Order: structure tokens, then C-alpha cells, then sequence
RNA sequence: UUAAACCGGCGUGUGGC
């Protein structure tokens, strides 16, 4: 009508192929066109959910800089074939899949031991090649699910990870989609005159479904529009008197200390978790602990004290944050 | 912030003894520990004292005065 | 408490050390200088803002007065260090109160060819285009018509 | 030759087509050329002189 | 392989001795990645203690300039090469051809001012696809001096250093092959006596 | 972890009370970008209002034209109708008439005061007029339309030929009279760069600026709410 | 006397601006 016009709604999920589909919402009223076109654009190449391969490990090779006898060609280029493959999770959010191979042969993406929760999108995709006899690869692939793309760099986060040799690191590069073109076309209103069908196609990696992705898109899009659809001066500095003089870091559970699983477990027969409670539990309590003797409490001290934390700490002001 | 100081120029000539004024001001001002004349916008020591000078506070002349100020407290507090 | 728990802080690059950096790079100019210096200017005063990577980013309209193409050029860059020295590269060094050329009166902060070319293909008008012989109210009317 | 060629590649003779903006998506006036150019990685890293 | 080119590339690549030339011709019998068996044609063979040819290609190892420098194979199985053809594409080579770097779609519009005086704008398509990330090979060289008292060693016993540090480090004193360094870290241990003589 | 992050606003400067500045920090690598254009897409054309659309003088039947009794061409009177935002309650298109005669200058607050109509400023100014003895009066139809609709499409198809031998001028149902947003590098904790928007938008004074933006953000998600999520959380 | 704290010089070649 005049003011108060109709929105447009998706009619078409058409697919020519396994990877380039294409959508036509309709109908949009005048200016939508480029405007939703660009948007959900932008949207899909910038983020979407991916399941990229980001951590291999094979059991001959040591550093991707190495070769191994019986591979065409070197660590470096399986790691190349490794990013190029996509691969869709369903239940968990990170997975590790195995690759055992064996005999002269390419070695592609369906040699590799498929589960339910994992399907390969494409399996004709080669990794290697085998040019040997008695020439064998046993490989662990580590599959996680990610949001955008972080290079293999900054993506560690502490000194111990890296350590086991085996662990290669490639940069997770996880984006379903490889390009999405979109245009306007007059569309055919049922009684109206030039109303504009956005027609969207998207040239992806076969791993998203391409209405789940319009969809999820327009959630993102959505989302972030709510920041400012009731906006008002909003401020988040804390400009008052809030500095506590509580337990700063001890509100944390016990076993994020380094320390083994037992005395977590032997932790959490107090019922003990977080050592804000802990910081009012001395001495006294640690032998009474069940199961607490030589080596578990020798950690126990260990662990704890030398932290510059003292077992057992009076204070009155944990509850309210203060 | 403060994008250019030809105004703070214009007013205290030879563009030198503007350099000397805000040197006293800042170093009174930070060691010193005096308090700034205008209400700051949480930056530098520097441009605070470039600023109260840029309000017409302090020049070097009201710098000789407030000196001569602080010796009579200094004499009237040695006593 | 201890220096040496302030360098073991800075060594091990926690998020703590970094709004401290924030608030003593917020007003602290620091001394941009040219490998080559053959006049007054190939020294200056900028404030920096942090920005990501390992290069230098420098305004585009102040390099025609440094004469370093992007070509590969290194510059270089001090610190004051004292308050005299940043209020001196305040005061006699900032890149705002060297706009005129120490030579003749022409200004060294002439504009470089992308905004000249940018500027000539919007003034040069054509003899027929969209909304001609219309009647516009005011420039933020002709932005809006145009956008 | 060459325009001959575009041609069997079926893509334009003078090498201008348009390009929509990537952010702000609307169309450019007087269209770009683009191509496929053979650019190389120098011996001047910023890692080596930083 | 450059997309223009000019009809020299087919020669700098092969004259060249960095790629391994195949001295002579026959079949491929057992290709790696890092060596090459060519079984001799029998018109070609010596009338007497006659064989195969092995070429050992060379590994990722370090130049005068830093640089790594590999050679790839470039041939498969039961393959047969002549005389002068290659048999493994060296260092900006592509099956025979000499590639110095990616060919990568230009447009040619001030963008932004991000390519104000000459400078380049590259989107993260580039370094996602892992087209120009390269390798440098750095040597790290210690040196056992022999001094008047006593001979140098390279005990892996180092005094008034953390457990930590020696994480890395192996029986010996050396580092193992694939461990990775970040800060100043010891690889090798070369603790030696200070202590004078006349005790 | 497939969750975004919402901006947490900084300023919005009200400065002259019809120019505002609104900033928004922080955003995504690239949502800034996005979210600026189509706001100022959605302002600029898909933003309903009413404006005038019609004129009509009583002495004068064209554009151009030799008119005594004002020192001002037609053109500047369709020039300064063009500019006089009018809020108008549920009635869709209505006409006034500014029958004044005097010595200065005929401006708003000399319109008929109906009830239907508002004018946002009464104190602007319309038409300089001739000191002695000049009386000239123009009706004015308004409609309430989508956005900025020019002259010349528009004429060429609401009057076929001219037939009631009419005036135009140039639409303008947009409440904004000008917007622009600028994105600038803004950090959080340590991450590398985030989009600080900030937009700058000046409207008619019939509705204040951060109005306008609340009217587009709602308007944009009733559009997108065909799409968005079926639902809060899907599950 | 005792205690505590802290602790590139030269030439050469190449390349770049
Ligand atoms: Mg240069």
C-alpha cells in the first residue's frame, strides 16, 4: 500500500549442481533489491559456519617440511589437499577422523574411515598418491567447527599443545561459501507493477545447505540490526565504586590449576568445586578430605600455595562480588 | 585533543617563549603536583599545559608572579 | 611491586599491558623521520594511533612533502622522551604548523594525484546526464540524489 | 589479436565491464578494466627489516 | 604457469641446472618425493655393467640467501622421458616451464586511497587459498672452541637453568628434528669447565 | 562459536536538535560497512513521509514566467515549497491554500490552519513580496508517498498532457535531508580491528534523527522477518 | 667485622631507497 508494504518471502532453492545453487526471494517492493542483495552478500562471504580441517597428525612424518617414503608428493602439498577438502559435521562441533591407506593408488577424501556424524561432501577429491608396494599412511585429522578464518599462527594458546611433534598445524580456512552473486529482475506480481525478485546464486563448497544459509544470514543481519532498533544512550564503563577485595581469580573451578583428575574428583567429594568456597576451608580439611595422602595432597599443596594463594583464607565478602 | 597550537602563537609571541611557558607549566604541573585549571579530558601532561595556556591562564609573566607567590608562602612558612 | 614483575608482565604480552599502552600513546607525539633529509621537513611530529601489522602508517598528504614514494622506502621514528622535547615537537614540529614551504610561499601540502583525479572527474561536467535542467534546494539535497 | 581472442574467450573486447561496489553495493560509472596481471613476491619482506 | 608469456620460458627453465635434467632416456619406475628411478632403454644401454639411473633430488635446505630451495617430481608411473626432459620441477618451475609467482586478478581503480602512491591492496582470498606464503631456511651454527684448560662438550646437563628449558632438548644435547622455538631457548648444550689450574 | 557481537554504543550527540551523530561500537570485520549502506539505502528512497507534490497559483499557469508583485521567479517559490516539511495524521493526501497579501515576506505561518496538517516551522519564510498592493494566492496538495520522487518521471505519467493545466515540483516524502556514516577502526581486549560506526544524518525536524534510525531499523527487520530465524532460537 | 638487596673494529662483495 501506500505505507505498510508486504514483505518478500524465499520460493525457490533450486540447485544446478552440488555446489552452485540459487535462491530468488520475492517480492521486494523498490530500493530493497540492492539493498538485501548486498547485505546477505556480504553477510555470507564474510562469516558462516565452517567445519575446515585444522589440525593433522600422521604417524611417519614429524614436520611439514619432511617427506616420506611412498608419497607422491611432500607433507606440505597433503596439507594443501587437507584445506581444499571440506567435509560436513552434524552432532559434535570438533571430530577426529582417521586415514588408513595402503598399496599404489591415489588416496582420495573416501578412503578415509567415514562416521554417521561426519559426511565427506565430496569424495573424488584426491589427497595423495601412493607410488609404492608396501608403501602405507596413517593419519589423524583433526575437524573443527568455527566461525570466519584464523590463520595457523595466532591460533596458539599455550606452550604445551604444540609440543607432541606429530601435531601438524594447517590454518583453518572453514567458509562454505566461495562466491555469491545476486541481480533484480521485475518480478511477476500477481496484480502490481516493476516489484523486484532478488535472485541470489552462490558457488559454495557443497557442505551448507544454501536455505539454511540465506536463513541463517538473515538471523545474523537481524541480530545485529536489534543493537540500534530500540537504541538509547547505553554505557557500560564502570564509573562507580565496584573494586572488590575478594578472591579475584579463585571463583574459577579447581582444575584449571594444572593438576590431575583424582584430586579433582577428591575435590569434588567436598563438594568443592570453585575455590571461593575453598578459601574458607584451611588445613584442617585436607587430610579429612577422602582419599587425600601422599602425592595427591603433595600436589594439592604444591599446585596451590606456590601460586601466591594461601589454603585457607578468611573473607566475608564472596557472595556479592565484593 | 589538540590539532594546532598557531593560536596558542598568536597570543604569546616569537613561537619560543611558548615553548619555555608550557615547559615550566607542565613541570610545575607534573612533579609539582598542582592542580589543572581546566577540567582535563584524560590526556597528557603536556597538552593540559598547553591548553590552560591556550585559556589565557598562564603566560610567563602570571608564571613570574605565581613564583613569586609560592616564595612568600615558602618565607611566611620557614617563619 | 618490583620492576622485575613489570618486565616478566610485559615479556609474557598479557591484555593488561596493553590499555596501559593505550593511555601512554593517547597524547605522546612521537619524531617521523626520512633516511635522506634535505630540508627541514623530511623531520616531523605525529600522533600515533596502534594499528596492527609491522608497517608504519603515515597520512597520504604529507609524503609529497617527505619526497618517498611507497615504493619500498624505510622511515624512521623517535621518541621525545622528555617534556620539553614533546612539547617542543608539539609546538615546532607538529606536521599543523609546517604547511608552508620554508622556500617560497606555496603550500607543501598540495593534493596528490588520486584526490586531484577524483575531484576533476566530479566537477567535469558533460552537456547531458541523468536529472539535468531539474532544480536542486541545497548541497545536502544534491548529495542525497546523488547517492 | 588480443581483441580477437577476448572474443573466442567470450568475455569482453575492451576489457571494461562493470563492477558493483563491495560495500555499499551500487554500480560504477564508467567501468573498470580488469584482467589477470603476474605480479611477484620481492626479497623485501617487513618481517626481515622491522 | 605465467598466464602471457614469451616463448623464452621454455628455455631458462630447462638450461637451467636447478631442475633435474634426465641425462638419459627410458621409462619411470619408481617415483618418490624424494627420488627417481629411470630404467635405461635397451638401445641406449652400455654392452657392459649397465643398469639404471638414480637422481636423488635435493630437500628443503638452505641458500645464500635464506632461501629454500626444493625440487618436486613432476612425472608418474610407467612414464616414459627422453633425453633433456625434466624430472622434477625445481623452485618457481611448472612442468618444465619457469613460473616466477601466482597470476591474480587486477583491477585497476583508486580504491579507498589504499593505493595511493603505488601501494598494493590484496584481499584475504589470497592468503586464504595459501598462494604466496613462503619458506626461509635460517642456520644456527655453534661452534666447540678449544681453550687451554680442558675440551669443549656438549653434556646436556645445564646447571642453573629451569626444567622447562630442557623439555626440548634430547639425551645427547640436540634438539630433535621438528620441534619448534619461539623465545631464546637452549638446543644445545655446550656447558664447558672455567675453573684454573693449581687447585 | 557461531555467536556475534552486539555493539555497545557510545554517543549520540544531539547538536542543533534536527543534525545528529550517532556512534555504535564495536562491530564485526565487516558489518559496519553493510549495516551503514543499507540504513542510508533505507533512508534515502524506502522511508515514508508527506511533502508537497502539487502547486498551483491562482495568476500564474507555468514554471517559467514574468510574475510582479515578488522580486523571486517562480523557480525560487517552487524552490522553497520543495523545503516545507509538513507532518500529516492518517488522511493520505490533502490541499491548502496561502491567500495573504501585505508588505514582507509570505511564509508557513500564514497557511490556513487546518486540522488535518502540522507544519514543523512556521517561521519559514516562502516568497519575498512586492511592499504595496500585491495579493497573490497558491493551493498546495501534498500526498504521502514513499520517498524523493523527481520531476520528471513523475509528470510524465500523473498528468497525461496537463489536463487540469497544473504546476509541479519535486517531491520529497524522505524525512532525512541528508545521512552519512564513516567507519572507523575501533579495539577491543586485543583483537585486531572493528568497525566504529558512526553516522551523521540531518532530517526535516518533523521527526528527530534518532527517530528516523529506530523507523529504518524497523522497518529493515519487518522486511527481513520473513527469513530471520522463524522464531527467537529455532529450538 | 656481621646481615639484606642489585649487577661491530676494519675491509670486501651484493642489494635496496
Ligand atoms: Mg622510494
Amino acid at each position: 500500500s501506500v505505507t505498510e508494504f508486504l514483505k518478500p518471502r524465499l520460493v525457490d532453492i533450486e540447485q544446478v549442481s552440488s555446489t552452485h545453487a540459487k535462491v530468488t526471494l520475492e517480492p521486494l517492493e523498490r530500493g530493497f533489491g540492492h539493498t538485501l542483495g548486498n547485505a546477505l552478500r556480504r553477510i555470507l562471504l564474510s562469516s558462516m559456519p565452517g567445519c575446515a580441517v585444522t589440525e593433522v597428525e600422521i604417524d611417519g612424518v614429524l614436520h611439514e617440511y619432511s617427506t616420506k617414503e611412498g608419497v607422491q608428493e611432500d607433507i606440505l602439498e597433503i596439507l594443501l589437499n587437507l584445506k581444499g577438502l571440506a567435509v560436513r559435521v552434524q552432532g559434535k562441533d570438533e571430530v577426529i577422523l582417521t586415514l588408513n591407506k595402503s598399496g599404489i593408488g591415489p588416496v582420495t577424501a573416501a578412503d578415509i574411515t567415514h562416521d554417521g556424524d561426519v559426511e565427506i561432501v565430496k569424495p573424488q577429491h584426491v589427497i595423495c598418491h601412493l607410488t609404492d608396494e608396501n608403501a602405507s599412511i596413517s593419519m589423524r585429522i583433526k575437524v573443527q567447527r568455527g566461525r570466519g578464518y584464523v590463520p595457523a599462527s595466532t591460533r596458539i594458546h599455550s606452550e604445551e599443545d604444540e609440543r607432541p611433534i606429530g601435531r601438524l598445524l594447517v590454518d583453518a580456512c572453514y567458509s562454505p561459501v566461495e562466491r555469491i552473486a545476486y541481480n533484480v529482475e521485475a518480478a511477476r506480481v500477481e496484480q502490481r507493477t516493476d516489484l523486484d525478485k532478488l535472485v541470489i546464486e552462490m558457488e559454495t563448497n557443497g557442505t551448507i545447505d544454501p536455505e539454511e544459509a540465506i536463513r541463517r544470514a538473515a538471523t545474523i543481519l537481524a541480530e545485529q540490526l536489534e543493537a540500534f532498533v530500540d537504541l538509547r544512550d547505553v554505557r557500560q564503563p564502570e564509573v562507580k565504586e565496584e573494586k572488590p577485595e575478594f578472591d579475584p581469580i579463585l571463583l574459577r573451578p579447581v582444575d584449571d590449576l594444572e593438576l590431575t583428575v583424582r584430586s579433582a574428583n577428591c575435590l569434588k567429594a567436598e563438594a568443592i568445586h570453585y575455590i571461593g568456597d575453598l578459601v574458607q576451608r584451611t588445613e584442617v580439611e585436607l587430610l579429612k578430605t577422602p582419599n587425600l595422602g601422599k602425592k595427591s595432597l603433595t600436589e594439592i599443596k604444591d599446585v596451590l600455595a606456590s601460586r601466591g594463594l594461601s589454603l585457607g583464607m578468611r573473607l566475608e565478602n564472596w557472595p556479592p562480588a565484593s | 585533543a589538540r590539532v594546532t597550537v598557531q593560536d596558542a602563537v598568536e597570543k604569546i609571541g616569537n613561537r619560543f617563549d611558548l615553548v619555555l611557558v608550557a615547559a615550566r607549566r607542565a613541570r610545575q604541573m607534573q612533579v609539582g603536583g598542582k592542580d589543572p585549571l581546566v577540567p582535563e579530558e584524560n590526556d597528557k601532561t603536556t597538552v593540559i599545559a598547553l591548553r590552560e595556556i591556550e585559556e589565557g591562564l598562564i603566560n610567563n609573566q602570571i608564571l613570574d608572579v605565581r613564583e613569586r607567590q609560592e616564595q612568600q608562602e615558602q618565607e611566611a612558612a620557614e617563619l | 611491586t618490583t620492576i622485575k614483575a613489570a618486565k616478566k608482565m610485559v615479556e609474557r604480552e598479557e591484555a593488561v599491558v596493553w590499555d596501559i599502552l593505550d593511555e601512554v600513546i593517547r597524547e605522546h607525539p612521537v619524531l617521523l623521520n626520512r633516511a635522506p633529509t634535505l630540508h627541514r621537513l623530511g623531520i616531523q611530529a605525529f600522533e600515533p594511533v596502534l594499528i596492527e601489522g609491522k608497517a608504519i602508517q603515515l597520512h597520504p598528504l604529507v609524503c609529497a612533502a617527505y619526497n618517498a614514494d611507497f615504493d619500498g622506502d624505510q622511515m624512521a621514528v623517535h621518541v621525545p622522551l622528555t617534556l620539553e622535547a614533546q612539547l617542543e615537537a608539539r609546538a615546532l614540529m607538529m606536521s599543523t604548523n609546517n604547511i608552508l614551504s620554508p622556500a617560497n610561499g606555496e603550500p607543501i601540502i598540495v593534493p596528490s594525484q588520486d584526490v586531484v583525479l577524483g575531484l576533476y572527474y566530479m566537477t567535469r561536467d558533460c552537456v547531458n546526464a541523468k536529472g539535468e535542467g531539474m532544480v536542486l534546494t541545497g548541497p545536502k539535497e544534491a548529495e542525497r540524489l546523488y547517492r | 589479436e588480443i581483441k580477437e581472442l577476448l572474443k573466442l574467450g567470450d568475455l569482453p573486447t575492451s576489457g571494461q565491464i562493470r563492477l558493483y561496489d563491495g560495500r555499499t553495493g551500487e554500480q560504477f560509472e564508467r567501468p573498470v578494466t580488469v584482467g589477470y596481471m603476474y605480479m611477484l613476491k620481492l626479497n623485501h619482506l617487513v618481517d626481515d627489516k622491522m | 604457469k605465467p598466464l602471457v608469456g614469451t616463448g623464452m620460458e621454455r628455455a631458462v627453465a630447462v638450461d637451467s641446472g636447478v631442475t633435474a635434467v634426465a641425462k638419459r632416456g627410458g621409462v619411470v619406475q619408481y617415483v618418490d618425493a624424494s627420488r627417481i628411478v629411470i630404467k635405461v632403454n635397451e638401445d641406449e644401454m652400455y654392452p657392459g655393467e649397465a643398469g639404471i639411473d638414480i637422481y636423488n633430488l635435493t630437500k628443503y635446505t638452505r641458500s645464500n640467501q635464506n632461501t629454500c630451495i626444493n625440487q618436486m617430481p613432476c612425472v608418474s608411473l610407467g612414464e616414459p622421458v627422453e633425453r633433456g626432459d625434466v624430472l622434477a620441477d625445481g623452485p618457481s618451475t611448472d612442468l618444465g616451464e619457469l613460473a616466477l609467482g601466482q597470476n591474480m586478478r587486477v583491477a585497476f581503480m583508486p580504491w579507498n586511497g589504499y593505493n595511493f602512491e603505488d601501494s598494493i591492496l590484496v584481499s584475504e582470498r589470497v592468503v586464504q587459498e595459501d598462494r604466496f606464503t613462503t619458506i626461509h631456511i635460517q642456520e644456527l651454527a655453534c661452534v666447540s672452541r678449544d681453550t687451554k684448560l680442558g675440551p669443549e662438550e656438549i653434556t646436556a646437563d645445564i646447571p642453573n637453568v629451569g626444567e622447562a628449558a630442557l623439555s626440548k632438548l634430547d639425551e645427547s644435547g640436540i634438539v630433535y628434528i621438528g620441534a619448534e622455538v619461539t623465545g631464546g631457548d637452549i638446543l644445545v648444550g655446550k656447558v664447558t669447565p672455567k675453573g684454573e689450574t693449581q687447585l
